[PDB]
């Protein structure tokens, strides 16, 4: 069970460049393959580039390639991938993770008058550990806490003996943001809904909730907003 | 070097089984004997695990309603008994080609009877208000299948271009979905206007059903 960490979220401007960094305890990525894999929000899985452990190989996919370098410092210590010329395209997770290959003769044609003739390649078998992931944001906004505004219950949000109320998380940048409510106490019939990004180029998300109608003169609900990239922490009463 | 999934998109009954299909191109079998093919689960929130490589091999820990099988061209995952914990998007992944690809995925979710969503409409804050914009908020709460539609009215009259929505994960207990859709005016046009309205469609209503209120009361 290694364990790998990676370099923090970054935001960066289109345009330039980033370049990530990946540690696995124990030194590991001197005995095991590393593997960078990419996925944007809502979307599939795409793998970059590799290297093998034995630091002989390295190889990047068809559309990175002029764009990505994977490099590793002495003794394999760390490991980077720089990707330039951002865009919006390429606003994603970023995966460190290792793998395991089989390392295969392809050809060989037996020479009898000195060493054989030789040709080995590398298959990838397994993608084993992966990290945590640095979210690369492109953008050239600027880091801004939410504004948090209640969702209040009302005739139009009741029926059945239970009530909907929430809280609108309005123009923050950049993500992530977590939102609770009554400091995690509530956590049955909570809905907290993936941020949309806005034409300003800020995020915005609701949470809502739905309680029983009768709780409403009596229960106190507090929605709790932490957007840490800005350093804001609000709570916010959601009266009737 | 081509690699295609199918289907896209498979709704499961709980306890039925699912087949999935990983159709590449040229062949993934080395001259070695070897299918280098791999199945990988993504949960939503989760990094993908491993379930299959080599083709025919569960991973360690895999359950064994798992089972990977096929050779050459054509690959299959079998997931028998299917639960909520199997919900997410599976991956193929072919290995023997330079440069190695991941499949683009189907998506698996637990299949339920019909639920229509119930609508609820918020007004703009006071406080928003007093900021100069007014978002009005629209939730339709435990649907299924995931499929809905919802038109933003004002004054009875079709908005376009000032709305964004956002949907939930499958809930793994009762297999429903949730939407929020945000309507976004400034203060000037939200104050030019009485009737405030979100109407909602979905394979569970008969006819669409609108919610709305009254600026003001």
């Amino acid at each position: 069970q290694v364990q790998l960490v990676q370099s923090g979220a970054e935001v960066k401007k289109p345009g330039s460049s980033v370049k990530v960094s990946c540690k696995a305890s124990g030194n590991s990525f001197s005995n095991h393959d590393v593997h960078w894999v990419r996925q944007a929000t809502g979307q599939g899985l795409e793998w970059m580039g590799w290297m093998s452990h034995e630091g002989d190989k390295t190889g990047l996919a068809q559309k990175f390639q002029g764009r990505v370098t994977i490099t590793r410092d002495s003794g394999a210590s760390t490991v980077y991938m720089e990707l330039r010329g951002l865009t919006a395209d390429d606003t994603a997770i970023y995966y460190c993770l290792t793998g395991s290959k089989h390392r295969l003769r392809d050809y060989f044609l037996y020479n009898e008058y000195g060493p054989n003739y030789e040709e080995w390649g590398d298959y990838l078998a397994t993608l084993d550990v992966w990290g945590h992931g640095t979210a690369v944001t492109v953008s050239s906004a600027s880091t801004k806490g939410p504004s948090v505004f209640p969702l209040a219950p009302s005739s139009k949000s009741t029926s059945g003996g239970t009530a909907a109320l929430g809280c609108l998380v309005k123009d923050y940048f950049p993500e992530p943001v977590t939102v609770s409510w009554n400091s995690g106490a509530l956590t049955s019939g909570v809905h907290t809904f993936p941020a949309v990004l806005q034409s300003s180029g800020l995020y915005s998300l609701s949470s809502v909730v739905t309680v029983p109608s009768s709780s409403l003169g009596t229960q106190t609900y507090i929605c709790n907003v932490n957007h840490k990239p800005s350093n804001t922490k609000v709570d916010k009463k959601v009266e009737p | 070097v081509v690699i295609t999934q199918s289907p896209l998109f498979l709704p499961v009954t709980p306890g039925e089984a699912a087949s999935l299909s990983c159709k590449c191109s040229h062949s993934l079998q080395h001259s070695t004997g070897a299918n280098y093919l791999a199945w990988y689960l993504q949960r939503p929130g989760q990094t993908p695990r491993l379930l299959i490589h080599l083709a025919t091999h569960r991973a360690s820990g895999v359950p064994d309603r798992f089972s990977g099988s096929g050779s050459g061209t054509d690959f299959t995952l079998k997931i028998s008994r299917v639960e909520s914990d199997d919900v997410g998007t599976y991956y193929c992944m072919q290995g023997l080609h330079s440069p190695w690809t991941f499949g683009q995925g189907t998506k698996v979710e637990i299949k339920r009877t019909v639920a229509a969503p119930s609508v609820f409409i918020f007004p703009p804050s006071d406080e928003q208000l007093k900021s100069g914009t007014a978002s009005v908020v629209c939730l339709l709460n435990n649907f299924y299948p995931r499929e809905a539609k919802v038109q933003w009215k004002v004054d009875n009259a079709l908005q376009s271009g000032n709305s964004q929505e956002s949907v939930t994960e499958q809930d793994s207990k009762d297999s429903t979905y949730s939407l929020s859709s945000t309507l976004t005016l400034s203060k000037a046009d939200y104050e030019k206007h009485k009737v405030y309205a979100c109407e909602v469609t979905h394979q569970g209503l008969s006819s669409p059903v609108t919610k709305s209120f009254n600026r003001g009361e």
